[PDB]
């Protein structure tokens, strides 16, 4: 119940965190259209984030999603390392993007067979939305990366900067094997395939390059995360830490 | 003598039949809704700052989530609004510049800064409130498309409001600290939430044309009037204070009787000197020149 | 004695806000010896903070300057707007620091001969420090005005944008007034013409404009800030908020 | 045979007569010097960004006090230390610049990430520990400009480290949180620390040469040895653990023995795949970028 809690979490905060970071951009957008979409992938992965978060409350038998976003420190938080950079450029935030959208697809069409029956049913909404996601996060790397000289070489930076975080997308430890052979978490090593697939088609037809580099950055599943979750998280849980205990 | 042209436009005003896009209409009447539609477009756009100021920092995931919503529908609402405008013959990329430049207005209330997550419900709660006021009024605007469009946004609007009024009554019901934010919002929004139905009606330049046009059916008093009676009842019901020592039924009216509005601070604000029009304008700006590669990124891409 | 508090409050407040932001420079300095600097600088000022925070504490019977920096919030908080304003590049952190150096500087000269022993103090320390702060920002000004197109440009926007606050600097309330009338406080109105002389002639020297905009923002006294205090405050305050009532 | 100039300075060196900027020196101990206080003073600017990313957040004003007067001693250690290099005939522009590109190394140490705020007090007691222990070894290095710069570092030095240790004093003596928080942060921090002091005797290239010019005066394990030995009885001061099964006292000896480093990450550090690497360059590569105007300004301002 440990594991499967943990790994309920890791879902959530993935969620939660990059939910976060497209809170940042509202009303900063380059059109009013992006200021939208970018508003409405935040809200779905903020729902997501609450489902998650509300199951892995359940299943510890205390608190809420409330309790586990605002009272958890970073040493605490689990999301991956990928979704707590920062928004940098409109590239970065397009990079980010649809390497998480490629991994919650490929995520969410499996996890939706899960033998547990809350995991499959929650990753039953989350895949409808995460196919979304990934038409506009592609979308737009094809219109960078194939649109001026200027703009292919930004996304080709975006993609670049953020590599080395990929590797974590298919990492695994012992919460992660073991609830995959009682049929109830996806292996993230079996993930990579897909992902590579998909990710690589989306890249070359922008006309941009796979990164040379291999990824080699991981931590954050386990509480080990860059210097960007602190502050993040000082900001987040600020009112809460300033007035606990309350109903809003 | 009125033209025939003139004169067929002043009887399907007066009786109420809608204007749309290819009737002929007086250059005074398709100039001032370019104002009014374009300015009302601004503002839901320049209105998702200050609420969006709390975005990351809402305290509980589910007033988070509605709050992502609303910004949303915001965003959504100014495109009904600028489609509107491009009806009349306006450009939508045009009349955003001179917003940018500071040639077109947007409402005042968005030049106030959000102090405290109690300025948010209170935002959806009075702000909105006004808002829905002035829209359900326009509803009836002579304009068409101008009144389509207000059918539209009040159905998703009223939801916000009902959202940020709920939001204040937790905090109503809550602790001390959080009765005291609630009051201070309130202290820092009411009057500010007031001047956005405009100028006194023997103070406002457009409205003999706009009310002989039918474009405005009541006049600003009027509605500001409507607002305070309706919202009183709902300060009650908080068990909160309005920062209005003039502020009384008159039960010979069946009014209530408020305070004198702060004019000087208005004229101050409309013109670009409030708390925050700087940075409303600067970060609008901000936005649109930072974005300028992305733009022409997608434009170049759909060419080839 | 809830004027002298509030009155030694604000000076400790604008101290600490400019300290803060200074802070954030810490090695992305245009040279180490500017990191050097910058560090000094706020350094001395958050000296200077805790100096006043620490009187204004034993003026109120209670607390110390620890509950007085992590435990009020931005409606209590009473600095200048000025000094909360963001880093931005280089030339807006020298026009925000050659503003409050300059005013420092007219200030702590006048306030070393207030009736009020402690403050007088206070200010003697202060004003030392605030001469060598005032050298360097005035040489600043004068190297980036005088300097390349390219700075000249960059510090003629720094000082545009920034001059809307100034109008604080010469603010005067109730408690001001009071408390001067007692030879305690110094009556900000009459800090103009020092600021003025030192400021319009620097600009000058520097090839630069005085702004023609009448400077118009007040409220940081009265706690009305601008919406860049509340993340300063989420950021500094939150492991006291986290962890309340500790030694460290 | 040795040249008399190599004769001479081999025959200095073993009289331990400091070399000075003018002697005469084998190129490759010219070069070896070059890069050592070259990384050295690297490190001291690379060194300020862990601790600094705490600055902002530090919990009392006294606390971050202390810390903004020690990044401000790194940033002047570091300038001494390029001076000293200099002497040797190199720039500082350049070998900076080489830092940049990462053809030049700094200290690993400095790609751990502060995850909290009793990491800074860790840095402070054990990284500074370290630090001192290796560069009061080097006050009689053979090359005076070097010793020298480490006699004047040290003095200010050691007062950080001890205000380090009293910073884990207080949360060693604090709540059951702060407590749990100063082990967290020793568990993360003390292998980094080890490493510091450079690889093994036996898989150490510098080491035959450094030794015999007496550049490197004691080995990097008997520094590494004598390290352990010191602060083992600090952390029992702290009422605290070490992060090694393997840390036993050995009576026979006199010294503790401690566990196996991780070589396998500290080449993985060493060679840029670190934690935070790839973010102390960017900011720092981001820093120097960003303020090309101002050196140019003053380049400008200056030649006028
Ligand atoms: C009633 C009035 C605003 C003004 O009456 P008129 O007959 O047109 O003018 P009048 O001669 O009486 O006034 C003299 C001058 O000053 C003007 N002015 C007056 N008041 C204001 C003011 N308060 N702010 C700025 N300017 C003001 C007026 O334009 C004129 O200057 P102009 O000649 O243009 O240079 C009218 O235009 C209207 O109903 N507009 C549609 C409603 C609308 O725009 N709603 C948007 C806010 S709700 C929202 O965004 C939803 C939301 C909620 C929460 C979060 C996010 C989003
Ligand atoms: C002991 C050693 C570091 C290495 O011995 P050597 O005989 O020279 O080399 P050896 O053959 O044994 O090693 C093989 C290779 O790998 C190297 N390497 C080894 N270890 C490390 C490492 N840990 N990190 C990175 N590289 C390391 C070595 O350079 C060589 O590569 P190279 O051929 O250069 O490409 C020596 O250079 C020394 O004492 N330096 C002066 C001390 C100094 O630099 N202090 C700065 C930190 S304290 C501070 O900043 C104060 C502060 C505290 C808190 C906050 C802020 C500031």
């Amino acid at each position: 119940s440990n594991q499967l809690t943990a790994y309920t979490l890791r879902l959530g905060d993935n969620c939660l965190v990059l939910s976060q970071r497209l809170g940042e951009w509202c009303g900063h957008a380059p059109e009013l259209e992006i200021d939208l979409a970018l508003a409405n992938i935040g809200l779905d992965l903020l729902g997501q984030a609450r489902n998650f978060l509300s199951y892995a409350a359940e299943l510890a038998g205390e608190g809420d999603e409330d309790t586990l976003a605002f009272t958890r420190d970073e040493r605490q938080f689990s999301n991956l390392l990928l979704v707590e950079q920062p928004n940098g450029n409109f590239a970065d935030t397009i990079a980010r993007q649809y390497f998480i959208d490629a991994w919650h697809v490929a995520l969410f069409t499996r996890l939706m067979e899960s033998r547990d029956p809350q995991l499959a049913a929650i990753s039953a909404k989350a895949i409808k939305e995460a196919r979304y996601h990934l038409r506009f996060s592609r979308g737009w790397l094809e219109r960078l990366g194939n649109g001026t000289d200027v703009s292919g070489q930004k996304m080709q930076q975006a993609i670049n900067k953020l590599w080395r975080f990929t590797a974590e997308l298919f990492d695994a430890d012992e919460i992660d094997i073991a609830l995959s052979e009682e049929g109830i978490a996806v292996d993230p090593r079996t993930l990579r395939a897909a992902w590579e697939a998909e990710v690589f088609a989306g890249i070359n037809e922008a006309t941009l390059n796979v990164p040379q580099e291999q990824a080699y950055r991981t931590g954050g599943k386990k509480g080990l995360h860059t210097e960007h979750l602190g502050p993040m998280l000082a900001e987040m849980q600020y009112l809460q830490r300033v007035l606990p205990g309350q109903q809003w | 003598m009125r033209s025939t042209q003139e004169e067929r436009f002043e009887q399907r005003i007066a009786q109420e039949t809608a204007i749309e896009p290819q009737d002929w209409m007086p250059d005074a009447y398709r100039k001032t809704l370019i104002r009014q539609i374009g300015q009302h477009a601004h503002s839901e756009i320049v209105g998702m700052l200050p609420e969006g100021n709390w975005i990351t920092r809402a305290p509980t995931l589910r007033r988070k989530a509605i709050l992502l919503a609303k910004v949303q529908d915001e965003a959504g609402h100014g495109l009904y609004l600028y489609s509107a405008a491009e009806t009349l013959g306006c450009a939508r990329e045009d009349i955003y510049q001179k917003m940018l430049d500071g040639r077109m207005k947007y409402s005042s209330i968005f030049n106030y800064p959000t102090l405290s997550w109690a300025d948010i419900g209170v935002i959806g709660w009075l702000v909105d409130g006004a808002a829905i006021v002035n829209q359900v009024a326009l509803c009836r605007t002579s304009y068409g498309p101008y009144a389509r469009a207000m059918v539209k946004i009040c159905k998703e609007e009223s939801f916000h409001q009902r959202q940020g009024f709920e939001a204040c009554m937790a905090l109503a019901q809550g602790s001390e600290a959080q009765k005291q934010m609630l009051q201070d919002a309130i202290n820092r929004f009411w009057w500010p939430a007031l001047m956005m139905f405009g100028p006194n009606d023997d103070n406002s330049p457009n409205s003999a044309r706009s009310l002989t046009w039918k474009i405005k059916r009541f006049t600003n008093d009027e509605l500001r009037q409507r607002f305070v009676d309706n919202t009183v009842p709902q300060v009650e019901m908080l068990g909160m204070t309005v920062p209005d020592p003039d502020l009384h039924f008159d039960t010979e009216s069946g009014h209530y009787r408020f305070g004198e509005i702060d004019w000087q601070e208005f004229n101050e604000v409309i013109n670009g000197r409030g708390i925050c029009n700087q940075e409303r304008l600067d970060a609008k700006r901000k936005a649109w020149e930072e974005g300028t590669w992305v733009r022409e990124a997608a434009l170049a891409h759909a060419q080839k």
